[PDB]
């Protein structure tokens, strides 16, 4: 199934059926499909690991990767499974025939 | 007069008499039918230039130098609208 692999290529559950759907249906390879979701899923970084990268409290410190981190890894990722859908369709160099009537 | 006289006219000529007929407007001339001949030959000469045993008729000196004309105006126009 395109959507669980696809799924598979965003680490599942963070968007619904309805937008991997949509995503299908914008590029008809998977690929570039999973680099756009990918740039949307970037986004949601600003919710999930909101700009506090690091906090103490008590006895307790951590200090999770920043916001620009992560995004930046998004953003890598985008970029590698655009360059790999390209790979899937990009064609090598050619030489070909030319021919005009004459008489 | 000004009237306008559409005639077209087809005649077979043989040796032996000459026939004509006329469909369209009079033409005053041409007596319509077969008239004899007062000879008994055809008065017309056949000519052919470039004359071919394997052709009945004769061949224009434009004919070979055709194809030429035709790549020599093709190229004259290529250059001309190039230029």
């Amino acid at each position: 199934e395109k959507l669980r692999l696809l799924l598979n290529d965003k680490d599942k559950k963070s968007f619904t059926d309805e937008e991997l759907n949509l995503f299908l249906e914008e590029a008809d390879c998977i690929y570039c499909a999973a680099s756009q979701g990918w740039i949307l899923k970037s986004l949601q970084y600003e919710n999930t690991v909101g700009e506090m990268y690091e906090y103490k409290v008590g006895q307790e410190t951590y200090k999770s990767s920043s916001i620009k981190d992560l995004v930046s890894v998004a953003y890598q990722n985008a970029d590698k499974f655009k360059d790999m859908c390209t790979n899937k369709k990009e064609k090598g160099s050619f030489m070909l025939g030319i021919s005009t009537e004459f008489e | 007069g000004e009237n306008k006289r559409k005639a077209k006219v087809k005649q077979i000529i043989t040796a032996e008499s000459r026939f004509v007929e006329v469909e369209g407007d009079k033409i005053e001339g041409l007596e319509e039918g077969e008239t004899p001949n007062v000879w008994g030959f055809i008065p017309i000469i056949h000519f052919k230039n470039e004359a071919d045993e394997t052709l009945k008729y004769g061949q224009s000196d434009i004919e070979p130098i055709e194809p030429l004309l035709k790549a020599y105006h093709d190229v004259m126009l290529h250059a001309l609208k190039g230029s």
